[PDB]
């Protein structure tokens, strides 16, 4: 039974969820895929920060 | 100044698959010398592998090194630029491999005209299960180069399609090398 | 390329001598409740496995000896180094979906060994291989 | 372009050829299971059809 | 020599059917018919061709590599018939199991034709229905089919058509008389070991090959055909 | 040379000088689709010639025979006089057996080559109107193409043959008045009968043959008369065809591709078996096979009569057979393909005067329709040959009638559905690319560090350094920079070596000199047509 | 001396060289049009012609 409101969670967020509008809606991403957007477009990147740690 | 000399792709991607298939390989090697571990207790290995014919397999194992080495020289005219030499080296290769698998097919044919199959013995399942899946792979080696052809006769010859012909070469150089490692096992430390 | 080059010579090393320690000690150790005498799948699956990562790190030390010092790998590098071509990309491709069911077909023929769905299986393969390998160089239409 | 032309036009050649001599000559009668001679006839129908 | 062979039977069934059958060929409630009375052919023909152990309850028992070797078998056929007797072997002139003497109630040393026509006619008659015309086998009810006769000896074809395996019918030595299934097995041999004159055979299962063929391949081959004589705009 | 001669004479008695012009100088489209209807006609050929040799050898009498011919396995048995002669063509007559495949191979191409010419007429519009006549006729020439091979390989009254027979025959007596009348009149008696095969015969043989070579040239005909659609293209309008003239390089491939047919035909009819009628034996009610399906093209209206669930009804000293259901299906079935261009009307809302071609893709509801319809026929015809399907893939044979039931409701709706979308979304790559331009697959690098994919322009790009959107034409748009001619080949010679430079340099200007050359005068005539349209 | 196809982008072999089995001056694969080339270009050198079209009403 407990997968009912995954299913459903997930059903509903794709279609009405909340949108999300900065680039790392949990605040304190660190790796690089939370600098660029949220979906990122067809290449990934519309611009690369300066890389300089983990 | 020129750009920097940064590592082929495609030869990383085509050289982790021929590792991958080694460990392909190792699974055959290991069930043929647990094979010949039980065998060697009563002995019957040793009236079974006398049914094979060991001048024949130099023969077309001096077939398969001259396939390489044509191959080696087609991917040298390949990086100079000149897609001729890559034609006449690449379909004297495509001939010699076609001769290795008609030498392997007579091989079995032969044997079963006299009394080996895979039902008469271990060693006999053993010996086919591990020289018939090589022999696949020689023939999709052999497609491998065919298709080669097609790509140079279609398309203009780009470093696109020297870096293919580059890559197909090393497919044939690994099969080359574990047919060395097969005949050692099966016809010299049998 | 340089530091996964060399990363690669623990994994091979440490599995080439528990090769060579299991041989040994499966053809020694005559210990209670197991059998004496060498084992061969295992071993050779060892050191083929040791061959397989060598292969990797020997492949890639000897590749990484000729290219030069990437903005990839420069510790202090800036992203205009790698302004170009970054390289070709496929597009889009319907042959990969092809050439599953090429295989799918071919593997329920095995399943049930009509020896027809083999061979059909094995021309419908490497037909789809090949429009795979030629899809962007097939020729304009030859008005 | 010439060459490619007459490379099949011979082909033709021969496989006419053949087939006019499959016809005429070749073994046609029937052979039963036990016969000698029946991988001819079961290779007539078969060898004039693909000439 | 029979009486000795009778206790290898014996410890080849304790170790293996004791589970489907009893130690006393009984039968087991669900799991198991009895062997009492089936005979030495019932056992032969079910062990040799393998079909016994069954290690799963299915629709139908499968053919597969057979667990018993011939004088393995024997003896359990033997042990068997020491309970009850049966259906018995076609023993031929000299005692070793007939084979390739059963190929028509006037054998030589090739199949007699005639022999191949009556028997074609009573295979028609009785067999083709299940199997098909040239007994390459078909469906039935739930699962169940008719395997391709193409794998049975003549001694297994014979006990075939006595015992009535699973739901195939009884065919007695009174309903159809040993001529009779001496042809039946020479019109099987011949249908099985003569080339087809009209070239591939597509398996001979009948319009449904050929359809399959033409109907995807040969018109693929003629579309290819005229794109290549053709143009794509 | 005396051809001048002949041509003068001719000519000066028929006038034929203005005619034949004319009739050279009609101009045919290129596209691969439409040479499909050739090979129908090519095989119609090869039926007709092939039929004509075994009529020398065939005599259709169900009165008996004790056989003694050339096929010792049935030496003695008692047989038709039909099947014994059939027999006669197979082994005594020297390759017979050849021809008689040739003839039984050339059906099923006949048949098929049919089935998808109609399948293209279907999908590309070419059925819209002025031309939905050569529709009706089409349909009728595909019915009865099926309704003679079946009679055609019930001729030999070999057992799988009279199993078809007795069932057609059992089908009619079933029908809710006439039916044992008809019955009656058509078989002369009750079944079998002494004038059965021969009716049969020469319906076979004379009348449906007759009324396919009348439809056929009736056909071809009106084809001729109202010349051939085209898809849209560069240059191409609704009063202009755009190809070849039908000599000397139409009619030279028309005779190539005859040549093609006729080959593979001749090919396959000695290298696969087909119809081994002499281990089936003759025909006699009692006996039956396992796998005794009837031909291929037959085996839809076997699959209905599998997948009826049987409801009979009783009423007093009547009843209507569960038989009669599949019958009214069948005809159903049939009616709506018949009728199709106007059902097509009602619904579109249209009755121009079309003579350009429908790209499936552009057209979702009627090629949604068509992939319905093939996966229901599918289902119909792998329901007939469910008994072989089941004893081979091993599935039940109950599961395999239930799939067919539940299937011909359920899977024509995913068939729908699906098709549907995928077509949607193929419209929609178009348009991706008409506004976009094509994707080389070239990815560069920004100095900021973005991504970017060179993409290369059709038409005109505004200031802002972009394309301007193109207008869709219906004519296909090229996905590829292959397809625009980026990947042709710059060296010229043959294999293991070039030709010398000279020529290589000179063939290869005029190469691109005449690429040019046939872009320009493409691209004026559409900029004539525009003039034209106002 | 050896021919070379005339797509094949001209270098100096004295200073570097063009491709090998191991090395490349590209990260990805190379293009199949050409390195060399510098897309996007005209509408009349790509060689396309958009056709204009009506149907009936
Ligand atoms: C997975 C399950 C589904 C099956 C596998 C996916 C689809 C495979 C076929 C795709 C064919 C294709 O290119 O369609 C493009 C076509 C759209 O046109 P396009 O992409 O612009 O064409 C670009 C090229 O011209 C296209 O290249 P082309 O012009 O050279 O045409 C190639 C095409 C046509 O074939 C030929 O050109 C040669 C003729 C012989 C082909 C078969 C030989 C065997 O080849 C085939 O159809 C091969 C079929 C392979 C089947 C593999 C087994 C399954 O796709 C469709 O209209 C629908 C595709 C079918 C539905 C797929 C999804 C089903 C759910
Ligand atoms: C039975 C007898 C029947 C006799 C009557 C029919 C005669 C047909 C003759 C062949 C023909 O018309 O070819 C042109 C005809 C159309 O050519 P096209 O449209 O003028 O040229 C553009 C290419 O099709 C665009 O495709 P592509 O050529 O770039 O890539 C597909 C590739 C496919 O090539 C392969 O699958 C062969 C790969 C190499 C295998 C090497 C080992 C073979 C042993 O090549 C071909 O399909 C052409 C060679 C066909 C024979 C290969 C064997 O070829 C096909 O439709 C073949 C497609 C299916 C091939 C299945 C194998
Ligand atoms: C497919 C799997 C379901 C299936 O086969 O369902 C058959 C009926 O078809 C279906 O519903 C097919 C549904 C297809 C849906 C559309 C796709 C009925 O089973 P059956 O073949 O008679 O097998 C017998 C057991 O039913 C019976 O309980 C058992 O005691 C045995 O007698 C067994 O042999
Ligand atoms: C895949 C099918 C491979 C060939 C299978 C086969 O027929 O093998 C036996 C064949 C002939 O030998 P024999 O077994 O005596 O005759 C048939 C007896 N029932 O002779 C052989 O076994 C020859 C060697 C076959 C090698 C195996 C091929 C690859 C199998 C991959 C799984
Ligand atoms: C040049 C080419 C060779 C191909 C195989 C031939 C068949 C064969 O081997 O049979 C024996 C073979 C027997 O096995 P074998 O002898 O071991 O190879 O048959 C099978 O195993 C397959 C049985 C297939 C059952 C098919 C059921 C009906 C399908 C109808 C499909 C209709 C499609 C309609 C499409 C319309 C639009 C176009
Ligand atoms: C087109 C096929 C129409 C079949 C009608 C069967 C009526 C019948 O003979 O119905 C008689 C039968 C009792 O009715 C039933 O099974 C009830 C269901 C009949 C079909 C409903 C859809
Ligand atoms: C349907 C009612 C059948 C008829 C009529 C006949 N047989 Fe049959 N046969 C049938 C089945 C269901 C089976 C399988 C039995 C099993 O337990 O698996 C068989 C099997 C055979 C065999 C064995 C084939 C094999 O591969 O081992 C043979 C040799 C055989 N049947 C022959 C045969 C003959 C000659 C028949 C006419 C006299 C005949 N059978 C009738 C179902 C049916
Ligand atoms: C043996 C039967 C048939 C023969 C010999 C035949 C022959 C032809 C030929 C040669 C063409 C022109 C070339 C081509 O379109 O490929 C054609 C076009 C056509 N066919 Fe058929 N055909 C047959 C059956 C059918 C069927 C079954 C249909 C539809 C139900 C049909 C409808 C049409 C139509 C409408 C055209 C003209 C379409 C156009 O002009 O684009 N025909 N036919
Ligand atoms: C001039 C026209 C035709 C003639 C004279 C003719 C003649 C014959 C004859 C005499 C037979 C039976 C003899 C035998 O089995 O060899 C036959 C069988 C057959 N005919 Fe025809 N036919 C003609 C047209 C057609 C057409 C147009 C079709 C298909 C639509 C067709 C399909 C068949 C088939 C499938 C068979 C069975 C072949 C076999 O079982 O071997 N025929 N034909
Ligand atoms: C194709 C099917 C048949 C088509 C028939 C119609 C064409 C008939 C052609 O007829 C042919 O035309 C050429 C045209 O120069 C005439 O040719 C003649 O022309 C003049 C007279 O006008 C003579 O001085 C000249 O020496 C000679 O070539 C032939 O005398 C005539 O026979």
């Amino acid at each position: 039974l407990s997968v009912i409101p995954f299913i459903w969670n997930v059903f509903k967020s794709w279609r009405y969820g909340e949108l999300v509008t900065v680039d790392d809606p949990w605040g304190y991403g660190n790796s690089l895929e939370w600098a660029t957007s949220c979906p990122p477009p067809r290449h990934n990147f519309a611009s690369l920060p300066r890389i300089r740690s983990e | 100044v020129a750009a920097l000399n940064r590592p082929n792709m495609v030869s990383v991607g085509t050289i982790v698959f021929l590792s991958q298939e080694l460990m392909f390989f190792a699974g055959l090697f290991a069930m043929y010398f647990v094979s010949r571990a039980n065998g060697l207790a009563n002995g019957s290995w040793g009236e079974q592998t006398d049914h094979l014919n060991v001048p024949y397999a130099l023969l077309i194992t001096v077939i398969l090194v001259s396939s390489s080495v044509t191959c080696q020289f087609g991917v040298f005219a390949a990086e100079r630029g000149d897609v001729y030499g890559l034609r006449k080296w690449f379909l004297v290769t495509i001939i010699l491999g076609s001769i290795f698998v008609i030498g392997q097919g007579y091989e079995y044919i032969t044997l079963v005209g006299h009394g080996l199959t895979i039902q008469s013995s271990v060693y006999g399942s053993a010996f086919f299960i591990t020289t018939g899946f090589h022999a696949l792979h020689v023939i999709a080696g052999v497609m491998a180069f065919v298709v080669v052809l097609m790509r140079i006769h279609k398309s203009k010859f780009t470093p696109a399609q020297a870096t293919a012909a580059m890559v197909v070469s090393y497919y044939w150089h690994f099969v080359d090398v574990v047919w060395i490692g097969l005949f050692i096992t099966i016809y010299f430390i049998q | 390329m340089k530091s996964s080059a060399k990363l690669m010579y623990g994994p091979t090393v440490f599995m080439a001598a528990m090769a060579v320690i299991y041989i040994f000690a499966t053809m020694h150790v005559s210990d209670g409740g197991s059998v004496k005498g060498v084992e061969w799948v295992g071993s050779v699956a060892l050191v083929l496995s040791a061959g397989l990562t060598l292969m990797l790190g020997v492949y890639l030390h000897f590749t990484e000896v000729r290219v030069d010092v990437l903005p990839e790998d420069w510790e202090e590098a800036e992203v205009a180094d790698k302004a170009g071509t970054l390289g070709f990309f496929s597009p889009s491709s319907i042959w990969p979906a092809a050439m599953s069911g090429a295989v799918g077909f071919l593997a329920f023929g095995v399943v049930y060994f009509h020896y027809w769905m083999i061979a059909v299986g094995l021309m419908l393969l490497i037909f789809t291989i090949t429009k795979l390998n030629l899809q962007y160089g097939v020729p304009k239409e030859k008005h | 372009a010439a060459r490619a032309v007459t490379f099949w036009l011979v082909l033709g050649i021969i496989g006419g050829l053949g087939f006019l001599a499959t016809y005429i000559f070749w073994p046609w009668e029937y052979k039963a299971h036990g016969d000698e001679g029946l991988l001819a006839y079961t290779l007539y129908t078969p060898m004039l059809g693909i000439t | 020599d029979d009486q000795a062979l009778i206790s290898e039977g014996k410890d080849l069934y304790d170790v293996a059917c004791i589970t489907c059958h009893g130690v006393n060929l009984q039968g087991v409630e669900d799991r198991g018919p009895s062997l009492v009375g089936v005979g030495e052919g019932a056992v032969y023909f079910q062990v040799h061709s393998g079909r016994m152990p069954i290690l799963r309850n299915e629709a139908q028992a499968e053919r597969k590599a057979p667990r018993y070797t011939e004088a393995q078998t024997l003896a359990i056929a033997a042990y068997v018939a020491a309970n009850g007797g049966g259906p018995g072997l076609v023993y031929n002139e000299d005692g070793t199991l007939a084979m390739e003497e059963l190929r028509g109630e006037n054998y030589d040393g090739q199949i007699t034709s005639a022999d191949v026509a009556r028997g074609g006619d009573l295979f028609r008659l009785n067999c083709a229905s299940c199997h098909n015309f040239t007994g390459r086998g078909g469906a039935l009810s739930s699962g169940k089919y008719a395997p391709n006769l193409d794998a049975a000896n003549e001694q297994e074809i014979y006990q075939a058509m006595l015992t009535g395996p699973q739901n195939m019918p009884k065919f007695s030595d009174r309903q159809l008389s040993a001529d009779e299934k001496k042809d039946i097995i020479a019109f099987i041999k011949s249908t099985k070991e003569t080339p087809s004159p009209g070239g591939y055979s597509l398996g001979s299962l009948g319009p449904v090959a050929e359809g399959l063929f033409m109907w995807v391949f040969g018109i693929l081959v003629l579309v290819a055909a005229a794109m290549w004589i053709g143009s794509r705009s | 040379m005396s051809l001048a001669t002949v041509g003068n004479n001719l000519d000066s008695r028929y006038t034929m000088a203005s005619g034949i012009r004319r009739q050279i100088n009609k101009v045919f489209p290129t596209h691969w689709s439409f040479m499909l209807g050739e090979i129908a006609l090519y095989s119609f050929i090869v039926l007709l010639l092939t039929g004509v040799y075994l009529t020398l050898f065939f005599d259709p009498s169900i009165t008996k025979v004790i056989y003694d011919g050339g096929y010792l396995p049935l030496n003695g048995v008692e047989m038709s006089r039909a099947y014994a002669t059939a027999l006669d063509i197979s082994f005594e007559v020297r390759g017979g057996l050849f021809i008689r495949q040739m003839h039984h191979w050339a059906a099923l191409l006949f048949v098929v080559s049919m089935l998808v010419h109609m399948l293209r007429i279907f999908f590309t519009g070419a059925f819209r109107r002025p031309r939905e006549a050569n529709w009706i006729i089409g349909v009728v020439l595909i019915i009865l193409g099926m309704a003679e091979g079946f009679m055609g390989y019930s001729l030999p009254d070999d057992l799988l043959s009279g199993v078809g027979l007795r069932i057609m025959s059992a089908i009619i007596v079933g029908l809710p008045i006439i039916g044992t009348w008809m019955h009656w009149l058509i078989f002369g008696g009750d079944f079998p009968s002494d004038l059965m095969l021969d009716r049969f015969y020469i319906a076979h043989v004379l009348i449906i043959p007759a009324i396919l070579l009348g439809l056929i040239a009736a056909h071809l005909a009106l084809v001729w008369y109202q010349k051939h659609t085209q898809f849209p293209g560069a240059g191409r309008t609704e009063n202009n065809v755009i190809g070849i003239r039908i000599m000397p390089l139409f009619a030279v491939k028309a005779v190539a591709f005859g040549l093609i047919v006729f080959g593979f035909l001749a090919l396959l009819a000695g290298v696969t078996t087909i119809n081994a009628i002499w281990n089936l034996g003759p025909y006699n009610p009692s006996q039956v096979s396992a796998g005794s399906q009837p031909d291929v093209y037959m085996l839809w209206t076997d699959g209905a009569a599998r997948v009826m669930p049987a409801w009979e009804l009783y009423l007093g000293n009547y009843t209507i057979p569960a038989v009669f259901w599949v019958a009214v299906m069948l005809g159903i079935l049939v009616v709506l393909l018949v009728t199709y261009p106007f059902i097509e009307r009602k619904f579109t809302g249209d009755d121009a005067h079309h003579n350009l071609l429908q790209r499936p893709r552009d057209v979702p509801v009627r090629t949604s329709l068509g992939v319905m319809a093939l996966v229901f026929y599918i289902l119909l015809t792998v329901s007939g040959g469910n008994d072989v399907y089941a004893m081979q893939f091993h599935v039940s044979l109950n599961a395999m009638t239930w799939i067919g039931r539940i299937g011909l409701i359920v899977g024509p709706a995913i068939a729908y559905f699906i098709t549907y979308r995928l077509c949607i979304g193929l419209q929609r790559s178009d348009r991706e690319v008409l506004e976009h331009g094509i994707e080389t697959g070239i990815i560069k690098q920004m100095p900021n560090g973005a991504f970017i994919e060179v993409h290369q322009p059709l038409g005109p790009v505004d200031d802002h350094g972009h394309p301007i959107p193109l207008p869709y034409a219906g004519a296909a748009v090229p996905k590829q920079m292959n397809q625009l001619g980026y990947a042709e080949v710059e060296t010229r010679g043959g294999f293991f070596g070039p030709d010398p430079e000279d020529i290589r340099a000179k063939a290869k200007e005029i190469e691109h000199a005449n690429h040019i050359e046939e872009a320009n005068t493409l691209r004026a005539l559409n900029e004539a047509n525009i003039e034209r349209d106002k | 001396k050896h021919f070379v196809d005339p797509a094949w982008p001209e270098h100096n072999p004295a200073d570097g060289h063009v491709v090998t089995e191991l090395i490349s001056k590209v990260a990805g694969a190379s293009s199949p049009w050409g390195d060399d080339k510098e897309f996007p270009v005209s509408a009349e050198e790509t060689g396309y012609v958009h056709p204009y079209t009506r149907i009936n009403r």
